[PDB]
């Protein structure tokens, strides 16, 4: 017998980044909200155009 | 009089599309509204993954460097026993 | 030599928790298929006020 | 006369206005349907990598347990190697 | 004392697979990018109708 | 003249809507454009978290196999010096 050989091999760890895309998705879903407030002033507009004629 | 009749039809399907046409944008804008809140989710969902994947890789990194210190220990203590069964 | 001073910490495992977020998404998906709907008979509504006028 | 003229004109462009709202609204809406599934596809994706990380932490937490028994295993036979190396 | 009972189980590993997910994401985004493109054009249809009457 | 006037009316109405549907259109195309870039976004991080999830399992399967690579070397070590005890 004899001392055994015993080997745990160097561990190269990937990090995984994703902090570009979650800023990116925070700042789509920011650009839609304010979106979502300009087309409702835009809306308000277009039902204000309705005519009301008389003949 | 087709002036007047004409006036009255265009004035009927200026009305008619404008009152679709405002419903449209009601719809599209509650979808757009849907789609922002998705796009947080989504965000909020990246942060928890990377969270989690990153903790477990630190943990295989610090597991891997105990059992690299375990098994030194080991062959150390191992090889102790061999020379002193040698002595004897 | 001596026995070995051997060592493996508590490990404490972060269970990743995506279920609320995975629930949003489907009900999201949901909603803007409903919307596909609604949004196909007001085009058709509107496809409908093209005038056919004599002069 | 400026009225039937003036009526021919709105009419024209009465009917190309709402041609291409029709065809704006449909593509919209098309681009509503891929947004949809999209969000199913993430929504898909979002319970598989639960499903793998949450399998991998499990296995990260049991092969901790089984090391920490194989380890005891190893220093107690140790141990007793060492006390009869002792009595020798 | 004795020879210490040692047991590893075998490991079972799931992949985890995105590729259709993946590629179906892309071809949405660039369905989308298209429909930009094509709306521009409506829109710009669109503005063209208004009208410059005199009475 | 009603004639005259109700052309006048609609024509500006009209005009406006018009006027406001081009801009409520640009803007659901922006907001188009905005998940466009969203789900390019959404497809590269997925592509990332698919790398790195399975290195980390790739990782772990690894590692269980030198794990059991070590422990029968200890064992077999271990069984000889309790062979030599024995003798001694």
């Amino acid at each position: 017998g004899g001392v055994p050989d015993l080997v745990v091999e160097q561990y190269n760890q990937t990090i995984l980044n994703l902090t570009s895309e979650i800023s990116t998705l925070e700042n789509k879903s920011a650009e839609l909200n304010y979106t979502v407030q300009k087309l409702q002033t835009l809306i308000d507009n277009i039902n204000s155009t309705l005519v009301d004629l008389k003949w | 009089d087709v002036l007047q009749e004409n006036q009255k039809i265009l004035a009927a399907s200026f009305n008619k599309a404008m009152t679709n046409i405002v419903d449209a944008f009601t719809g599209v804008n509650d979808a757009i509204t849907q789609t922002s809140q998705a796009l947080q989710t989504v965000a909020t969902a990246l942060n928890k993954i990377q969270d989690v994947v990153n903790q477990q890789g630190n943990s295989l990194n610090h597991l891997t460097s105990q059992l690299r210190q375990n098994f030194q220990a080991i062959s150390s203590s191992i090889q102790a026993i061999y020379d002193r069964l040698d002595t004897i």
